[PDB]
């Protein structure tokens, strides 16, 4: 349907909150939180 | 083998659609069109759709005495254009069936537009047109004989008003159809309501966010609502320019509850990415809030190829990277251009900013200025007391700040639990529930 | 007969318009008629009824 | 981005900016939407030379926006742009909405007609005229009446008989026109004599002129103006058609008005036109000559003995094809089923012989010179009272010198039982005339404390005072019907008063609201056939709206009745609406609305080819109430006359139904009671003689609404059934032109044989006797133009034109 305007112009993908909250934010999950506790 | 087919069924198109309109139309007022007349959008669109084939409808058109059983069965046998689409006046001015004018001014001569050819026939159909709009304009002053053009020929004819866009958009803009168009809203104002300005009021906004400014407030003052909203399509991408506007006017508030009810008023299909590529733009206004959830929830992979960039960027979004805000600018600054998107790259920190905000704020009831100030990749404690009266800016949670040293002294807002502002807004909430009360007793008004 | 045609239809309009008010009151009216039709009637209760059989 | 270019006070350069506002006046539409402040600013300046042409850009802007009182403002201000630039929808929508705003002043200027109006600019007027010089050098005949009407004023309109070489119609057709969609009569008494002023004064002599202002405006001094005229350039035979006129068409109190002015040969014709022999004796003759009836069928129903009303059902039913042949039948052959029932039959078989000779005027009285009621018998006094009954039959709605000495028996007789025929004889030959006399023994006649003579009194003095204006009349009515001790007093005062206003319109509402305040169901009900008698004819919302609220809200139900009776008594001008509104009507609850329903559906649509009425009332006659079942019969009978046979097939099924239901003993008696009476309505004369509403001449006639709404219910006193047999009017044209030379002339219509058949192609008169026709077989003749005696008047229907000897 031209709209006179416009005709000119569950895999992996639920995940892609948690991976976008995750991308630059615990990029490991483990590798570093099995380690924290003898940081301190 | 096959075209003897449409020479039985395209044949019946006009019996049963075009035969029936006209006689039904000839009596039982306002039951007259508007039941199988207008039909006309879907029917018509399938005429351009199901199924030389040029000249043949258009000769031979105006006979005498009602013998186009005859005369469409001729255009049916004759299957084994200069003057030929001004020939249904060649023949002999049309002079009876004054519903039929119009119908046989659209119907047949419209094809050459799904035709194609875009260089002999659009002067051709600018001429029809002529003639179509001699019909428009010569309603008035030489036809007081009845009726027939509002309640029939009035939907017929803002139909026909968008095939007039169709021809006078593939070579050129239109100024003159503009005064000829309020014109024509002169004699639909008072007398009958038609769309008609909304049409070209839609491609006024089309083609001037593209090349002229000035006519979002002469829109102010013209804003006759309409409430009508019929086909609620043309009142669907109606809220998507003026959304747009909004978004241009930096209206964004507004903007998400009257563009998510936009959205939410389209109910079409085809995932060609219509309503994806109405819907990206759309959107922009919650890239513009300063919040924006992920948009997994709103993708269709067709649109996947043009998204390319706007997936990066609500990733850009949700970051705060300069690196990532330059570089999806630079690069994947392409094809919405074509669209328009260069205001986000300006306020796109201060969506970093108040998503950052939000996140703190409804977090955290106290938090520090000179940590808030190394949350997000603020400068100083100086910019992070500035950040915090621009952080309000409008009147949002309560962020005093403990005026001696003490950073910020705030705190959670209260009262929310559910005493008086609930109950302060289910007055208005029922009145919309009355308002459906008032579609209910319209829908026993129906018969 | 421009004149006189639009002076009647006007004419007939107004006629019409009065008498839909007829009927629109007696909508109004035969609602109560029928309540009191179904409370009046339902008032068959137990005026001290006797106990028997159904066959 | 022009206010830029209004910031400069010299006008040097707003040529420039008007000439850039008329150049991009579609593109800056919001420009000048906050900018009519210096648009103001630039109007109300006394040096700005182009304040006009401010005011059409403020056209331009209100036009984008479409204001009223602004295009008033434009038609001020803007002064000859406004005047002589009229080519465009621009211009034309802006001022068809002044022209709108100038026919709503036209509205104001007819509220108030007294001085003191709405002040009106020269130019709001100034576009009317000038736009109206388009019309009268257009010339249209729409284009004359339409802006001559739309104004209301008689300026404009007396100057449009003035246009060119042409109006051989509007000076002959303009009251035709103006009479068929009238609504107020305010002015239309104004219109309707300054038309035949110029009639009188046209270049033709004309007849339809007066003709009709004789009737609807029915003035003493114009009747005295053709009667000065018409007499004095000596001829008769032009008087002829309205002489004859004026006792045929016109009604009592207009002969009084003209007997004013008789005085001051035609002097012997003066003498016998208000005597008025001749239609009456050419009715006599009519039906003398043409007894096309059937007495096999009254023998059909004269086996069904039965000691109640059926007596009257037969001697009406032999009236009905006998009122005016001078023929009885079941007064001879008969004496003991003719003195089977007592004291009621006998009233009645003695008013049949009054009722069979009306029309034997003079020479009735010695035709009952043996039937004195004081001759027969003194054992009933209704035998008496039955007796001058038929002599005020003998006096049917017009009388004599004998109305007082009917007046004289009168004076002494019997307590009650002589003035129930009396005093109603006295007021059907004395209508409107407000007589003293009457007004005497009317006294004593409330006063009898007998509730017998109700109807006696109030009847009569309502028929003497037909549109009274009175008061003290009404005060002795009215203010006796709080106390008395019966309904019948009641009520025949209650009609009386009903009776003692007609055609008001305005004036008998304050009547209408003191009927109307009361509790009593009897006084209310008055009120509704007073409604119907102030607004006869005529479709005015003021009755129907109360009309319409009290036969819903009200349980009390004899004055629903009656508003569903007033019906056809206020829309029998558009009968054509009845069906779509007394549809539902027809299924109420009670026999009240259900009957006056059936009742409303047949005096409305009387003279209707209609058959849908006929449909609707086809389960009223299979109604489970007995006597709407009687009105239903009766309600047939309403429907089939102004019908003949080939109108509605279902004619003949009515005759055999109502055989059917009275030739059954196993059928409802008091509803098998209205059959073989309808069989007598349906042949009245053997549909020679129908009733009567509206003329040709327009001037309705009084038995054919007086007699048929008394004749309305008629179980309250059993002779209130015989009135509607003095509505009767032959079916027949005079084509006569000399009083009694008989003509040679047989012309025809193209119809069909059988459409003339009443229980070839052309059709064939008689030389005046008049012939029977159709009334619808009136306007399908052909003239003779191979005769000897051509008519040169129209004869579109029955009456009376001219021929000429030749």
């Amino acid at each position: 349907m031209s709209e006179k305007k416009q005709p000119v112009d569950e895999d992996n993908w639920d995940d892609d909150n948690v991976e976008d909250d995750f991308s630059n934010q615990l990029r490991a999950e483990l590798e570093k939180h099995g380690y924290k506790m003898e940081t301190s | 083998p096959p075209p003897p087919a449409p020479q039985d069924v395209e044949m019946k198109e006009e019996a049963a659609t075009g035969g029936g309109s006209t006689g039904e139309a000839d009596g039982k007022t306002a039951a007259a069109a508007a039941e199988h007349s207008q039909r006309e959008l879907d029917t018509v669109t399938l005429e351009d759709i199901k199924e030389g084939k040029e000249p043949r409808f258009v000769l031979r058109a105006l006979r005498m005495l009602p013998s186009t059983s005859r005369r469409l069965n001729h255009y049916v046998l004759y299957k084994a254009l200069l003057p030929f689409l001004e020939e249904p006046m060649d023949t002999e001015a049309d002079l009876q069936f004054r519903p039929r004018t119009g119908k046989a001014a659209s119907t047949p001569l419209l094809p050459e537009v799904e035709a194609y050819l875009q260089l002999l026939v659009v002067i051709f159909m600018m001429n029809s047109k002529r003639y179509k709009e001699a019909q428009k304009i010569s309603d008035d002053l030489m036809q007081k004989i009845s009726t027939q053009n509002r309640r029939a020929l009035d939907l017929v004819a803002a139909k026909c008003y968008y095939y007039h866009a169709r021809v006078y958009e593939f070579l050129d803009k239109l100024d003159v159809v503009r005064s000829f168009l309020h014109a024509r809203l002169r004699t639909a104002t008072l007398r009958h309501d038609a769309d008609g300005q909304a049409t070209l009021l839609n491609l006024l906004l089309r083609n001037y966010l593209h090349y002229s400014l000035y006519d979002q407030a002469e829109k102010l003052v013209s804003k006759s609502v309409f409430p009508e909203q019929a086909n609620n399509n043309e009142w669907a991408r109606y809220l998507y320019y003026t959304g747009r506007i909004k978004a241009i006017q930096l209206e964004y508030s507004e903007a998400r509850r009257t563009m998510t009810n936009a959205l939410r008023k389209a109910p079409q299909h085809t995932a060609v990415g219509f309503k994806q590529t109405v819907h990206k733009l759309l959107i922009v206004v919650e890239l513009l809030l300063g919040e924006i959830p992920d948009r997994l929830q709103f993708r269709q992979p067709s649109l996947k190829r043009s998204l390319m960039p706007y997936f990066l960027l609500t990733q850009a979004v949700r970051t705060g990277n300069l690196a990532k805000f330059n570089q999806v600018l630079d690069q994947f600054g392409e094809k919405f251009q074509a669209d328009g998107t260069y205001t986000l790259i300006i306020r796109l920190r201060h969506n970093v900013i108040k998503t950052g905000v939000r996140m703190i704020s409804l977090s955290y009831s106290r938090i520090s200025l000179a940590d808030i100030a190394q949350k997000l990749q603020l400068d100083s404690p100086e910019d992070a007391e500035f950040i915090v009266a621009k952080a309000i800016r409008d009147g949002v949670i309560e962020a005093s700040i403990n005026h001696e040293k003490g950073y910020v002294q705030s705190k959670e807002m209260i009262d929310i639990y559910s005493t008086r502002e609930p109950q302060l807004a289910f007055h208005q909430r029922i009145s919309f529930c009355l308002d459906i009360h008032n579609m209910s007793v319209k829908a026993m008004r129906f018969p | 007969d421009l004149y006189s045609r639009y002076k009647k239809l006007q004419q007939e309009l107004e006629f019409l318009e009065v008498q839909e008010e007829y009927i629109k009151d007696e909508q109004k009216n035969l609602k109560k008629e029928f309540l009191h039709a179904q409370e009046e009637v339902k008032r068959i209760q137990s005026i001290p009824l006797v106990i028997g059989q159904f066959l | 981005g022009i206010i830029s270019l209004l910031d400069e006070d010299e006008p040097q350069l707003k040529e420039f900016a008007l000439h850039k506002l008329n150049a991009v006046v579609n593109d800056f539409w919001a420009e000048i939407s906050e900018s009519v402040d210096k648009i103001e600013v630039l109007y109300e300046d006394e040096g700005f030379r182009s304040r006009q042409f401010a005011a059409l850009v403020a056209s331009k802007v209100f036009y984008h926006l479409g204001a009223f009182e602004e295009s008033l403002n434009y038609a001020l201000g803007a002064g000859d742009l406004f005047n002589v630039n009229d080519n465009s929808e621009y211009v034309e929508t802006i001022i068809a909405k002044c022209i709108d705003h100038y026919t709503k002043q036209c509205v104001e200027n007819a509220d108030l007609p007294e001085g003191e109006k709405k002040p009106i600019d020269q130019r709001l007027e100034g576009i009317v005229n000038k736009m109206f010089q388009r019309c009268l050098d257009d010339h249209k005949y729409k284009q004359a009446i339409g802006i001559a009407l739309e104004t209301r004023r008689l300026d404009v309109f007396e100057k449009t008989i003035l246009e060119s070489n042409d109006v051989p119609g509007m000076l002959a057709y303009s009251l035709k026109l103006c009479m068929s969609l009238m609504q107020n009569k305010q002015f239309r008494n104004k219109v309707l004599r300054v038309l035949v002023k110029i009639y009188m004064n046209l270049e033709k002599p004309d007849f339809i002129n007066v003709c009709q202002c004789l009737i609807f405006l029915d003035d003493p001094q114009a009747v005295s103006d053709i009667l000065e005229k018409l007499v004095k350039e000596d001829n008769l035979l032009m008087a002829y058609q309205i002489c004859f006129d004026l006792y045929e068409s016109a009604s009592q109190q207009f002969l009084s008005s003209v007997i004013q002015n008789l005085r001051t040969d035609q002097t012997l014709k003066m003498i016998k036109i208000l005597s008025g022999e001749m239609a009456i004796e050419l009715h006599l003759q009519f039906l003398i000559r043409n007894n096309n009836t059937d007495l096999m069928i009254l023998k059909n129903t004269k086996d069904a003995v039965r000691n109640s009303v059926c007596h009257t059902a037969t001697v009406i039913a032999n009236s009905f094809m006998h009122c005016g042949t001078t023929s009885d039948q079941f007064l001879r052959d008969n004496l003991e089923w003719l003195a089977r029932a007592t004291n009621w039959a006998k009233f009645t078989a003695t008013a049949s012989l009054g009722v069979i000779h009306k029309g034997h005027e003079k020479e009735a009285l010695q035709l009952m010179a043996t039937y004195l009621p004081k001759d027969t018998s003194p054992g009933s006094a209704y035998q008496e009272g039955g007796g001058l009954y038929a002599l005020g039959l003998i006096h049917a709605n017009h009388g004599g010198d004998i109305i007082d000495y009917l007046l004289n028996q009168l004076k002494n007789a019997s307590n009650d039982i002589v003035r129930h025929g009396g005093s109603l004889g006295l007021g059907l030959a004395a209508m409107g005339t407000a007589r003293q006399d009457v007004y005497d023994l009317l006294k004593t006649n409330l006063y009898q404390d007998d509730a017998v003579t109700g109807e006696a009194a109030g009847l009569a003095l309502g028929l003497v005072m037909l549109g009274s204006k009175n008061a003290q009349a009404i005060e002795d009515m009215v203010g006796y019907a709080q106390e008395t001790q019966h309904e019948k007093i009641l009520r025949g005062l209650a009609v009386g008063i009903a009776l003692v206003m007609y055609g008001r319109m305005e004036e008998a509402d304050a009547l209408i609201e003191s009927l109307c305040r009361d509790k009593d169901p009897i006084l209310r009900r008055s009120g509704m056939y007073t409604v119907a008698m102030a607004y006869c004819g005529s479709g005015n919302n003021k009755a129907i709206r109360r009309l319409l609220h009290v036969a819903v809200s009200d349980v009390n139900d004899d004055v629903r009745r009656a508003a569903v009776e007033s019906l056809g008594f206020i829309l029998f001008r558009t009968p054509e609406q009845c069906p779509s509104v007394v549809s539902l009507l027809s299924e109420s609850y009670n026999p009240h609305v259900r009957y006056g329903a059936a009742m409303a559906l047949g005096i409305c649509c009387a003279g209707t080819g209609n058959k849908e009425a006929i449909n609707l009332l086809e389960p009223m006659t299979n109604d489970p109430v007995n006597y709407v079942r009687q009105g239903a019969l009766i309600a047939s009978a309403l429907i089939m006359i102004q019908q003949t046979e080939i109108t509605c097939p279902k004619v003949n099924q009515f005759r055999q139904l109502y055989s059917k239901v009275i030739n059954d003993k196993h059928d409802d008696v008091m509803a098998k009671f209205g059959a073989i009476l309808a069989q007598g309505i349906l042949d009245a004369g053997g549909h020679n003689v129908t009733i009567s509403l509206q003329s040709r001449t327009g001037h309705t006639h009084m038995p054919s609404v007086v007699g048929v709404l008394v004749f309305t219910q008629f179980w309250f006193w059993f002779p209130l059934s015989h009135f509607l047999s003095l509505a009767y009017t032959p079916t027949c044209v005079i084509g006569l032109n000399k009083d009694l030379k008989m003509p040679k002339v047989q012309y025809k219509s193209n119809c069909k044989p059988s459409t003339f058949a009443y229980p070839t192609a052309k059709a064939k008169k008689k030389e005046k006797n008049p012939a029977r026709v159709m009334p619808a077989q009136l306007k399908v003749l052909t003239m003779p133009e191979t005769c000897r005696y051509q008519p040169f008047k129209p004869l579109s229907i029955g009456g009376i034109i001219i021929l000429k000897d030749t």
